[PDB]
């Protein structure tokens, strides 16, 4: 708000994640590793009040590497044959501070015949003293 | 670590 005595830093969650598992019968292209990636908020935070869109970055090697997700739950299923590390974006809803946070996920798989790959890890975002607006979408989450 | 193969035709740089 515009009354401010005391400074107030509202924190978003918002978590990466992504899961691993092979098929011992690769696709027409050859690819062995499917996977599956995450970006939200904890349980019972929702993003999509403070976020508007999502974006992944897949490598070139995938046909377009780009998903976005505009949706709820933002996530990406694809297969390879390797992992890599994940530029992704998450999308702010803000006129203000950076309207994006890029989170370079790591994407690793597991090797073929036992691959147990299921990982979720949480970021941090604090906002020092934001504008009511942000503020306010913030605290809904 | 079983980790599986990864493709470094890219730059972290």
């Amino acid at each position: 708000g515009s009354h401010m005595a005391s400074s107030c830093a509202v924190q978003v969650k918002l978590e990466l994640g992504h899961r691993a598992q092979v098929r011992k019968k690769p696709t027409v292209e050859g690819f062995t590793h499917d996977w599956m990636v995450f970006v939200r908020g904890p349980e019972h935070s929702n993003i999509q009040h403070f976020v508007e869109k999502v974006v992944f970055h897949l490598h070139e090697s995938f046909p377009r590497p780009k998903r976005v997700c505009k949706d709820p739950p933002y996530k990406v299923e694809e297969s390879g044959y390797a992992g890599f590390i994940l530029p992704i974006e998450v999308y702010f809803k803000n006129k203000e501070e950076p309207r994006k946070v890029r989170f370079d996920y790591d994407l690793f798989l597991h090797l073929e015949g036992h691959p147990p790959v299921n990982h979720l890890r949480c970021e941090k975002l604090t906002f020092n003293n934001p504008t009511e607006d942000f503020r306010r979408k913030l605290l809904k989450a | 670590g079983g980790k599986a193969p990864r493709k470094q035709l890219a730059t972290k740089a």
